């Protein structure tokens, strides 16, 4: 007879990934544009 | 009574000493300032393997 009870971890160093990881879709996309707002910012600065 | 009709030439005398002391202070405290912009860029070499 044999009873008891176990949790373990999905040790992440080798498991845990196989996933969207969404930093994907999302670092390709528009940080390039978006961060190109320094036109604006020299704009505002140059009346600041 | 005497020295306080001294307000008919003291008064304006200054008022006008005042006038032309800022009329000289605003125009010789004009700190002028000249300033540009430019967005060059910098490169800065990848190796290409």
């Amino acid at each position: 007879d044999i009873n008891f009870y176990t949790r373990q971890v999905i040790d992440p160093r080798l498991c845990g990934g196989l996933a969207f990881s969404p930093k994907l879709n999302l670092f390709r996309y528009l940080d390039a544009m978006s961060l190109s707002w320094n036109r604006s910012r020299l704009k505002i600065s140059r009346a600041t | 009574s005497l020295w306080l009709s001294f307000r008919y030439e003291i008064m304006p005398l200054y008022y006008q000493s005042q006038d032309v002391l800022d009329v000289i202070a605003n125009s010789t405290s004009e700190f002028m300032t000249s300033r540009d912009f430019v967005a060059k860029a910098i490169n800065i070499g990848i190796p290409l393997e």
